[PDB]
């Protein structure tokens, strides 16, 4: 949905080649969506989400965000 | 009642943290704790030690005059 219109088609383009050097045809991207499964994100989250230290921005009446203490000791399980 | 949300009004106050991951639990733990606690001794000192001081100096007197008391007056065993 993303690539619908001249304009976006471009920016993909351009982006791509700055960031990948190359263009990544819709059926690559197809192939590695479908070489993912429960246990693939299982894996990617735990090394990128479990037992990680976050970067956290407040803004507002937010008296209530929870201390960096009890977010990040939120960031893992005890049950786990 | 008493939550984090309503306790008070405060605006324009920006706080910055650390995680303690990424540092040290002990900064500079005797550079500088141990002037400040040398600080905090000097403003202290002469409003806590002085009194105790005093029960001391009273301590010493009531012991020794105690001791004093139960020794043996010659005079009265003159005659």
């Amino acid at each position: 949905s993303h690539l619908d219109g001249t304009t976006p088609v471009c920016e993909d383009i351009g982006r791509s080649l700055l960031t990948y050097g190359r263009r990544i045809p819709l059926a690559e991207w197809e192939s590695r969506i479908a070489e993912v499964d429960a246990s693939v994100v299982r894996e990617v989250c735990s090394k990128y989400f479990y037992d990680q230290c976050p970067a956290v921005a407040g803004l507002g009446p937010i008296e209530q965000l929870p201390d960096y203490n009890r977010i990040r000791s939120g960031m893992f399980w005890l049950r786990f | 009642g008493r939550e984090f949300g309503h306790l008070t009004r405060m605006r324009h106050v920006i706080t910055y943290s650390l995680s303690p991951f990424e540092q040290r639990a002990f900064p500079h733990y005797f550079t500088k704790g141990i002037p400040n606690v040398l600080r905090r001794t000097r403003a202290c000192i002469l409003r806590v030690a002085p009194p105790f001081v005093v029960f001391y100096l009273v301590y010493t007197w009531g012991t020794q005059e105690f001791e004093k008391s139960k020794r043996k007056n010659p005079a009265a065993y003159e005659n």
